[PDB]
């Protein structure tokens, strides 16, 4: 698994493959380890399948009933009620969580959740198996306040390494795009970045 | 028992 | 008849005259008032000295939830007591799942759906306070005041207890003359003389004054008491126009 | 200590001509040891039959149990049990049981009295339900039931050949098993009589 | 006589609390009116603010149940939170164990369902209120499904509530009986709003201000309420009509 | 707080009798006239469906209801005790009978599940009786086609035909006269209509009167094929135009 | 009259006629004084015997080294309330190594009788408590009522005849307040003031309970011979 | 606990069990009797783990008393074996299984017939004409298969057991100091005091 | 065991081999592996069969309740949402893994199930021991805008690659097709193409073959 | 608070009488008439089905006579809904025993049990009795045939001859007058019906207002068999006593 959260100018990118390996043979080569939250809120899945979803079901659950209360929820609100799930049942959890989503406050924060439980607010994040191979390549092409372009290049040259060298990262580049626009959906093909 |  | 005599009983009207007997409880007791300002909110009570050999400035009746709300009662004393530390466990309970201090909206609801249980069994009393409270939150200054019943709104200005008609009257002006919106400092010195003028339907035993405040200037968003040097300048501005 | 082989034992049901068939061995043993040569392990409720196979506490505790339910099932719906409905209950009963189960492996055989169709089934341990039109095997000599079986039957058996064939069936598996034979009984089911015979076969 | 005191029959065979309830429901002195457009369902009710003092902005007996879910309530605010509160949790529930958003008429047939409970179990009163909940379903389309303290609910073409209920409804059945159709055949919601407040202004026979009114408005993926200026707006194009 | 009625609201008078049942049955004979005919090959069941208002929309409120496949049921009373009844029926076919015998429950078993669920509400704690009598018409493999009315007490008789509250007395009556062993389904629908038009007094047409049948299997209905023994539900709710149909040759 | 059943019951001017039976109960208790310096605070309770051959009901407790009460009314409730401080002093010190502050004491007095008073089945605690203490901030007092309502006072008394020893205090306040770093002095006020408070019986040896917190002085009760000096 | 027998003749049920009581390298008793009277005409021997078998026995024992003193009442030999049996299939799937193997010896009154039961810890009950526990079965069984005859008398079967007793004695490693021997028929329950 | 779920334009389709193993043993020769949920939802079942069959069962129930409580019919999401809540719930020890299809007023539907309480969406899946010989015909033959023959010809070719090719699979094709505005249509024994040879020789022994010791006739009345 | 509401189920009059017991036995004896008669060689229960309606389905009803196991059948008198209840346990309790001991349950016990949950309910719980009355009819191998009567109190007595619900006290004088000890089966049929049809509140005595049940050991040879009576042989039986 390779995923990635990237915070510029206009607000946030969400990156990941679309691999899910059991052993050595890939189950789905579609995945979309991308998933919602909130409207603006949404996270990035790595470790089990199984407990990343649960996680993921039970939080947009709290976060919808936040809005009929409290109105639209921050994205630290967010990330503390993944921390809370994530930290409290730290024994039976396999789960690296990216959080990222766009207040019009705040603008784009990213949250990085490892496996212990503890929360850390970064510029950007990268988690999952492939991450370990682009920690050199991120730590020196990341720049704050890029551009859409920037940022969507960013991503996808640091994800199509991770790719290159993680036997269980594969498949299409996905990227979500959270700005004060909206929400866009972004798909790269492996005829494209294999050959970056 | 059994499997499938 | 007998509809009266058991709580969450509807009379014939559509009344539970268990919790109309509650607020006769909370008319019976102290005045204290509310006033909402530009950046935040400001709380005063009368506090009646029953005897020289209570100690002054160590009985104190407003209460802090969390760190940024203030939370000031009329009537039973203690019921107050017991809905502030239920006050506190929700703001506790919303603080660490969703990470901010809660909202004074959110925290308002806490204590009207607890109230509102209240008037549900036969097997509790109605709360016999009416609470006045507020703070400042991200959306900024919220000033509510909540009854027995469960009722609440949000206010400009609120008054409870015996010279609630009298402190509502002179609320009632101040919302007229300043309709931009009146400062957290001058907020402080109107409640003084709204306390000091509400005390004349309680004139019998000579009270002590005690104000606090929350505003995102002054306090930086916390509640705080008004002491020492801006207390006794607040006490001096009502002692002025009462004569 | 694998419950399903300590006390051994073999049950077979098969399907003819408007007749069913269900024989077992009458062994129970410990271990190496054999204790008993009259242990039955074919039951009946009405006219729905039960051979059950495995660890011996669960095959008596299990008919006790069927017996009860049965019982109760006759007194509120003023009929007896059909073969198809007493199979569900077996499956509830045993999954009911997942994570702690009987170390069984039951047969159910009889006609429908209104249909009057023959119907056998079978279950795993954890009471997944195996319906076959030919034959169902259980026990500890499962492997050779299953070679003797898929050899020696055919469709649409008169009773009295059905009989020759199970009873073939059921021997020839036993000699070949250690914890299996010392004596067997073939229960003959046809719509409105039953025959119950007890095989003559080597006790070793 | 402690069969009018707890929810038991009395010989004649009433629940004199259930009906006592009715009566609470009208203790706020506010009439409530429902109407069904072709891609909206528009709910409006008075808003009474007495007290110079309170903060207008939080006097509300409108309700954002869920995304698509809107509730007015006809009885007193604690009450009527304490119904918006569960319905907005039972919406929340349903969504994460079904996967899809709670229909407006299986919410009020949940909360039914609870009004029902409080009339045969003695240790819980019936809630005061009647619960108008408006969405338009994905399946059903514009909807008006209403509760009562006595735990009944049906679907409706139109609805009002309040003490001058009965005004509003004959007003609403005569122009059914006129248009021959279940709704308002109106393109835009802004519209079915005009024709809602139009029709409670005959009835009740009161001339409304933008204070006087508050106007909740259900489309396809959402339910919102109107600000002041949105029904300032609204009142002014009726007043040049 | 919690439930501190942890005893009877229902108890014995002097006299013997049970009063809030019998409070229970003056709510059901203040309620509108429903009525069930059986016939050689199947059952009928219907009411009149009293609208609160010409704005409500009758059609949204099912006074008839499907519990199983094969079983329907109608009541006379209180519509709110009726519903849950109806919830806690349709969930006791599967829990109790459905999910251990992989079949539904036979309509006599399921009754028999209802009855103890009302007289639960006659006896436990803290709650008064339910203020409705059930109608249950349905059919099974071994019992074939019958109607049970279950009361307030928990109280339930088998029926070749009856009605219950409003209008019951003089409904009875007239069934009485109609009802032969050997009416076809068709005729007990005939005799329905005509006995539910004495007790209704507005408008009598297929959107004020609610009537459904048990009858042969709807293969239609099922949803699915390949399965040769699943041949579809007995149970069928009549439409609005399919009773005016009637209502013609009346 | 017809909402004095129970608790949980408001009458229609909004009293609760159960708390208000139970504050009689205290009435009805031997008198008991409280007054604090700055630098000591002292508890003078009158103890009653039930006739000649009796002992003399023990009116004062000690709930920690730094913190005590005496009471008036009912002597079990005083034990089930004395025993709760107990334990908040007592897990004030293991816990955060910490003297519980004798305004927390009786913000736990006030929240623990106040439950009694909303719920069905219950009643209010039928005893008033004075409550003396030395902490961080020096010398207090408390009067606790089982209403809920504790108020922070510099003298007071409960029990029979107390308005006789309260109007006294009310008079020697200025006087007994600064007698600093002398307990002889400010237990000689305490029994002057209780003694206003006497109709017929005078203070004996085994009649007088006398205790006394401060600075230099653990909360220690004097009984029998040791309160001879103040006779 | 190790060796118990029974067998059962024409008109009674007979019960031998080893009277040595052994833990580590010392025997600790060589007079104990491994059986309780559950009621008049029914006996049950045990053996097993150290203190399950006692307590299991005991427990049974009070169980069947009570039921004699409700009904005023014998229970048949099949009714107490079947109670027994299910307390015993109830402790397989207990937190700690009584580790307790039976013989259950009884005469039924009303059928005039001796009835002898063998049940395992498990809850495995089988009636037989004669019954081992432990290693005891894997001499005795054949022995008896050859020597043993349904129409015995009492005299018969004790000659029978005294067999059993011998080739044990001969064959077996261990010191089990002989056994107690009781006898089960329509006068109830005695004890052969010279075995 | 060998189930696939193909998605064509106006439906989705499963398919499932017919036979059931212990050990090396096949137990069931032709065991139908195809479950209905609800009249429009259908699913194929790999893992420990006894726990397939009742989970299914279970929410199978579950769902009819819920489609007579809101009086409409049930979506495929709800049956999703049900199961994997209850599977995560016990932490993969229910060895459920399912292939859920369906038509509902959303539209066509096809997910994967896992035991430990995972799910995947897609056009074309595989579950089971013959998943990778069928996942290899999918991946060869699949592609957008099938028709309704050209979907069950693929399902049943991506079965018959498991059938051939995979120990554990064998014997007969079913197929359910679910296609939107119609019924759902449960083709049984779609493909038999393992039928047994003729035996060489008849096995039907002689009466009195079997030595008998006793007889007696059973009373199965009252 | 709730103590307001609360009838006290379980107390005692001054009198020492259970206030709640009394008015069920006052509510049981309007309830249709059931008649227990035990003969040498077997019991015979008969129950007149309360006020019948013509249209009510005859056949496939049971209101009055339940079955309890293959061995014991009950009669009813009071709430059927109630009865149900007790009927559900006791039926239960029987295969309880039968688990337990592999013997079909003695009938005193069954009794005895089904009468202790019913004076739990009038010593504790706060709940109402159930207002029920029956006649066990039973065999078992120890007492062979036997006849006893339950009610609300939880006391149950043993019989030759009894009567529950309406007219008890002219129903047990006719009885009284006409048993005897060397009476059998088809005399105790007789009996039972002459019984009825003098004590009934009805015009005439009919088949379509009768239940009637026999336990014979009239099967093949030690062995006893249940007859719950179809409407036919009602019909039959009250021609051949010559009732109709
Ligand atoms: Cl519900
Ligand atoms: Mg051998
Ligand atoms: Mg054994």
């Amino acid at each position: 698994t390779s995923i990635m959260a990237v915070t510029f100018k206009d607000g946030v990118i969400l990156g990941a493959d679309s691999r899910t390996t059991t052993g050595a043979y890939i189950a789905n080569r579609v995945t979309d380890k991308l998933t919602r939250v909130h409207d603006k809120i949404w996270c990035c899945r790595s470790g089990s399948a199984a407990d990343t979803q649960a996680i993921a079901d039970i939080v947009q659950y709290h976060l919808e009933l936040y809005t009929s209360q409290y109105g639209t929820p921050s994205t630290e609100t967010a990330a503390s009620v993944f921390k809370e799930l994530c930290y409290e049942n730290k024994d039976n959890l396999t789960a690296g969580i990216i959080v990222a989503g766009y207040d019009d406050k705040n603008k784009g924060e990213v949250y990085t959740i490892p496996l212990g439980g503890s929360v850390h607010k970064l510029p950007y994040a990268i988690a999952g198996s492939g991450s370990t191979f682009i920690y050199g390549y991120c730590d020196k092409n990341f720049r704050e306040n890029m551009s859409k372009e920037e940022t969507v290049d960013f991503i996808k040259h640091s994800l199509s390494q991770a790719i290159k060298w993680d036997g269980s990262s594969g498949g299409v580049i996905r990227m979500v795009v959270l700005t004060a626009a909206g929400v866009e959906r972004l798909i790269f093909y492996p005829d494209e970045y294999e050959q970056l | 028992f059994l499997y499938x | 008849t007998g509809y009266d005599l058991s709580n969450s009983v509807f009379s014939p009207d559509g009344r539970n005259f268990q919790v109309e007997y509650a607020v006769k409880a909370v008319e019976n007791g102290t005045t204290s008032i509310g006033i909402k300002c530009n950046d935040g909110v400001v709380f005063a009570v009368e506090k009646l000295i029953t005897s020289k050999l209570l100690v002054p400035q160590k009985n104190v009746k407003i209460q802090v939830v969390d760190r940024h709300i203030g939370c000031v009662y009329s009537g039973l004393i203690p019921d107050g007591r017991h809905l502030v530390n239920r006050g506190r466990e929700e703001a506790a309970s919303f603080k660490k799942l969703y990470k901010t201090p809660i909202p004074i909206p959110a925290f308002a609801d806490r204590l009207g759906q607890y109230v509102q249980a209240h008037t549900l069994y036969n097997s509790v009393r109605p709360f016999g306070v009416s609470t006045i409270f507020g703070g400042v939150d991200k959306n900024g200054a919220h000033l509510y005041m909540l009854e027995p019943s469960g009722s609440y709104w949000g206010y400009k200005g609120a008054a409870t207890g015996k010279g609630r008609q009298s402190a509502k009257a002179e609320l009632e002006k101040l919302v007229d003359h300043h309709p931009e919106g009146l400062s957290a400092r001058e907020a402080v010195k109107q409640a003084a003389k709204i306390i000091y003028l509400a005390h004349e339907d309680n004139k019998e035993k000579d009270f002590e004054l005690e104000i606090s405040w929350c505003s995102l200037s002054e306090t930086n968003g916390l509640h705080k008491f008004v002491k020492g040097d801006l207390l006794q300048e607040a006490i001096d501005f009502a002692q002025k126009e009462i004569n | 200590s694998d419950p399903s082989s300590i006390n051994g034992g073999i049950v077979v049901a098969m399907t003819g001509k408007d007749c069913v068939a269900i024989a077992c061995d009458l062994r129970l043993g410990s271990q190496s040891l054999g204790v008993s040569n009259k242990f039955e392990k074919i039951f009946h409720y009405g006219h729905v039959f039960l051979g059950i196979t495995g660890l011996a506490t669960d095959v008596t505790t299990l008919n006790e149990m069927f017996r009860y339910k049965t019982n109760l099932y006759k007194l509120k719906e003023e009929r007896a049990i059909e073969p198809e409905t007493f199979t569900q209950l077996v499956s509830s009963s045993l999954y009911e049981r997942r994570f702690g189960p009987y170390f069984v492996g039951p047969v159910v055989a009889g006609i429908n009295s209104k249909s009057g169709k023959p119907f056998i089934a079978g279950f795993d341990l954890i009471g997944c339900i195996d319906e076959a039109k030919d034959f169902i095997v259980s026990g500890t000599a499962s492997d050779q039931l299953f070679g003797m079986c898929e050899s020696l039957y055919e469709p649409n058996l008169e009773p009295e050949d059905l009989f020759e064939t199970i009873s073939q069936a059921l021997l020839n598996a036993a000699d070949r098993d250690a914890l299996s034979g010392w004596g067997a009984v073939v229960y003959i089911i046809k719509k409105d009589e039953v025959v119950k015979r007890y095989l003559k076969m080597r006790q070793d | 006589g402690y069969d009018r005191h707890i929810t038991i029959f009395s010989p004649e065979g009433r629940l004199y609390q259930v009906e006592y309830a009715f009566k609470a429901t009208n203790q706020t002195n506010i009439n409530s009116l429902a109407v069904r457009g072709k891609d909206c369902t528009v709910v409006i009710s008075q808003k009474k603010v007495p007290d110079k003092l309170l903060d207008p902005t939080t006097v509300s007996y409108i309700f954002c149940i869920s995304r698509t879910i809107g509730m007015v309530v006809n009885g007193p605010i604690p009450d009527a939170r304490n119904a918006a509160l569960r319905a907005k949790a039972e919406a929340a529930e349903f969504r994460y164990k079904y996967g899809y958003d709670m229909p407006c008429d299986v919410l009020a047939k949940r909360m039914a369902n609870l009004s029902q409970i409080y009339t045969q179990r003695a240790y819980m009163r019936p809630l005061g209120v009647i619960l108008t909940f408006v969405s338009v379903d994905e399946e059903l389309g514009p909807s008006i499904y209403k509760t009562d303290p006595a735990g009944y609910y049906v679907g409706y073409k139109a609805t009002a509530t309040g003490p001058k209920q009965q005004e509003i409804t004959t007003n609403l059945e005569n122009h059914f009986k006129k248009s021959k159709i279940d709704h308002i055949n109106e393109e835009s919601w802004e519209k079915v709003v005009e024709f809602a407040i139009t029709h409670m202004i005959d009835a009740l026979g009161t001339e409304f201000s933008k204070n006087d009114l508050e106007v909740g408005v259900a489309t396809k993926d959402k339910f919102f309420t109107l600000s002041a200026e949105n029904i300032e707006e609204r009142l002014v194009a009726i007043a040049e009509q | 707080m919690t439930d501190r009625y942890s005893f009877s609201l229902t108890t014995f008078s002097p006299s013997g009798k049970l009063g809030q049942i019998d409070y229970a049955l003056t709510a059901v004979k203040q309620g509108v006239t429903s009525l069930g005919i059986k016939a050689t090959n199947g059952v009928v069941i219907a009411t009149e469906k009293k609208s609160s208002s010409p704005l409500a929309m009758s059609e949204t409120l099912s006074k008839v209801s499907l519990l199983t496949p094969d079983i329907g049921a109608v009541y006379s009373g209180m519509g709110p005790d009726y519903r849950v009844l109806v919830d806690k029926s349709r969930k006791v076919a599967h829990t109790s009978y459905k999910r251990i015998y992989g079949e539904y429950p036979p309509t006599k078993l399921l009754v028999s599940e209802v009855a103890k669920i009302m007289q639960e509400a006659t006896q436990s704690g803290g709650v008064r009786p339910f203020g409705v009598s059930l109608l249950i018409a349905g059919h099974d493999e071994f019992n074939g086609f019958s109607l049970y009315q279950v009361d307030p007490s928990g109280s339930y008789f088998p029926w070749k035909a009856t009605a219950i509250g409003k209008g019951s007395v003089a409904a009875k009556t007239f069934l009485e006269k109609r009802w032969n062993d050997e009416l076809e389904l068709e005729d007990a629908i005939h005799i329905a209509l005509l006995t539910l038009k004495e007790s209704v007094e507005g408008e009598f047409n297929g959107d004020t009167i609610e009537l459904a049948i048990i009858g042969d299997e709807n293969p239609d209905l099922l949803g699915y094929t390949g399965i040769p023994t699943d041949k579809g539900p007995r149970f069928r709710k009549l439409t609005s135009q399919e009773i005016n149909d009637r209502l013609e040759a009346l | 009259n017809n909402y004095d059943g129970d608790t949980v019951t408001f009458s229609p001017t909004g009293r609760l006629f159960q708390v208000e039976y139970a504050l009689e109960a205290i009435k009805q208790g031997s008198v008991t004084v409280g007054l604090r310096s700055n630098t000591h605070a002292v508890l003078v309770a009158l103890k009653r015997n039930a006739d000649e051959l009796s002992s003399y009901q023990k009116k004062i407790i000690k709930c920690d080294e730094h913190m005590g009460l005496s009471l008036a009314g009912l002597a079990p409730d005083a034990r089930v309330l004395s025993n709760y401080l107990r334990q908040q002093c007592n897990y004030s010190s293991l816990v955060f190594n910490r003297k519980l502050a004798v305004e927390r004491a009786g913000h736990l007095l006030c929240d623990k009788a106040q439950k009694n008073t909303q719920s069905y089945g219950g009643r209010p605690y039928g005893v008033g408590l004075l409550i003396i203490g030395y902490d961080k901030s020096g010398a207090h007092l408390l009067e606790f009522q089982p209403s809920g309502n504790v108020t922070e006072l510099y003298g007071t008394a409960i029990g029979a005849r107390s308005q006789g020893a309260k109007t006294y205090l009310e008079r020697t306040l200025d006087t007994f307040i600064k007698i600093d770093g002398n307990p002889d002095e400010l237990i000689k006020a305490g029994v002057e003031a209780i003694s206003q408070s006497l109709r017929d019986e005078s203070l004996t040896v085994d009649n007088l309970s006398i205790a006394i917190v401060g600075k230099d002085t653990p909360f220690t009760i004097y009984d029998g011979e040791a309160v001879a000096k103040y006779i | 606990m190790d060796i118990i027998l029974g067998i059962r003749v024409q008109d009674s049920v007979i019960l031998a069990s080893s009277k040595a009581v052994t833990r580590g390298i010392s025997v600790l008793k060589d007079s104990d009797d491994k059986t309780r009277q559950l009621s008049p005409h029914t006996l049950m021997s045990f053996a097993g783990e150290a203190g399950d078998t006692v307590q299991f026995a005991e427990y049974i024992q009070a169980n069947i008393q009570l039921y004699s003193i409700r009904e005023d009442y014998e229970l048949s030999p099949q009714a107490v074996s079947s109670f027994v049996r299910q307390e015993l299939a109830k402790s397989i799937r207990s937190r700690r299984p009584y580790q307790v193997n039976v013989l259950i010896g009884g005469y039924d009154k009303k059928k005039n017939k001796p009835e002898l039961y063998q049940i395992d810890y498990l809850g495995t009950k089988v009636e037989l004409p004669y019954g081992a526990h432990g290693y005891s079965g894997f001499y005795t069984f054949s022995l008896l298969d050859h020597h043993y005859r349904p129409d015995m008398t009492t005299e018969e079967g004790l000659d029978l057991l005294k067999l059993c007793v011998q080739e044990l004695e001969k064959r077996m490693p261990m010191d089990f100091k002989g056994v107690i021997v009781k006898i089960v028929d329509k006068d109830g329950i005695r004890q052969v005091d010279d075995f | 065991t060998t189930i696939v779920g193909v998605k064509f334009n106006n439906g989705v389709v499963i398919a499932a081999d017919t036979r059931s193993t212990q050990g090396p043993i096949v137990a069931d020769k032709n065991c139908a592996k195809l479950h209905r949920i609800s009249p429009k939802i259908w699913c194929a079942g790999a893992g420990t069969a006894a726990d397939t069959e009742a989970v299914t069962q279970l929410i199978g129930s579950n769902i009819e309740l819920h489609s007579l409580y809101t009086s409409r019919e049930p979506r495929v999401v709800s049956a999703l949402q049900m199961l994997k809540q209850h599977l995560f719930k016990y932490q993969g020890h229910i060895g459920a893994y399912l292939i859920v299809a369906g038509v509902d007023p959303t539209g066509s539907h096809l997910f994967s199930i896992h035991a430990h309480g995972s799910t995947d969406v897609g056009y074309y899946l595989s579950l089971g021991s013959g998943s990778l010989a069928a996942m290899a015909v999918l991946e060869s033959h699949w592609k957008q805008d099938l028709t309704k023959e050209e979907a069950i010809k693929l399902a049943s070719d991506a079965i018959q690659a498991g059938i051939w090719n995979d120990l554990g699979s064998g014997s007969n094709v079913d197929v359910c097709v679910m296609e939107i505005g119609k019924d759902a249509e449960y083709l049984r024994n779609y493909l038999t193409p393992n039928v047994r040879e003729e035996k060489q020789k008849s096995y039907k022994f002689p009466r009195g073959t079997t030595a008998v010791l006793k007889e007696s006739i059973v009373n199965i009345c009252d | 608070g709730s103590r307001r509401y609360d009838s006290r189920t379980t107390i005692f009059s001054p009198e020492g009488r259970l206030y709640q017991v009394e008015y069920a036995l006052e509510s049981i004896s309007h309830a249709g008439t059931a008649i227990g008669i035990m003969a040498s060689d077997g019991i015979v229960l008969a129950a007149e089905r309360k006020v019948t309606s013509t249209l009510l389905e005859q056949d496939t009803s049971t209101e009055k006579l339940y079955k309890l196991n293959d061995k014991i059948a009950v009669a009813v008198a009071g709430l059927t809904a109630d009865a149900e209840i007790l009927i559900n346990t006791a039926r239960i309790h029987a295969q309880n025993y039968l688990k337990t001991y592999n013997e079909d349950i003695p009938v005193e016990i069954l009794v005895r049990r089904l009468s202790d949950i019913k004076q739990g309910y009038t010593q504790h719980g706060g709940l109402r009795p159930f207002g029920v009355s029956f006649i066990y009819a039973g065999y078992d191998d120890r007492y062979g045939y036997q006849l006893y009567t339950s009610n609300p109190s939880g006391n149950y007595t043993g019989w030759k001859a009894i009567s529950v619900g309406a007219n008890t006290s002219a129903a047990q004088t006719l009885l009284q007058m006409d048993y005897k000890d060397d009476m059998k089966v088809d005399d105790a049929i007789e009996l039972a019906l002459k019984t009825l049809s003098k004590t009934t509140d009805s015009s005439a005595l009919t088949y379509d207002r009768l239940e009637f049940a026999t336990i014979r050991k009239g099967a093949n040879d030690g062995e006893v068999y249940q007859k719950i009576f179809k409407p036919q042989e009602i019909k039959d039986i009250l021609v051949k006593t010559g009732i109709t």
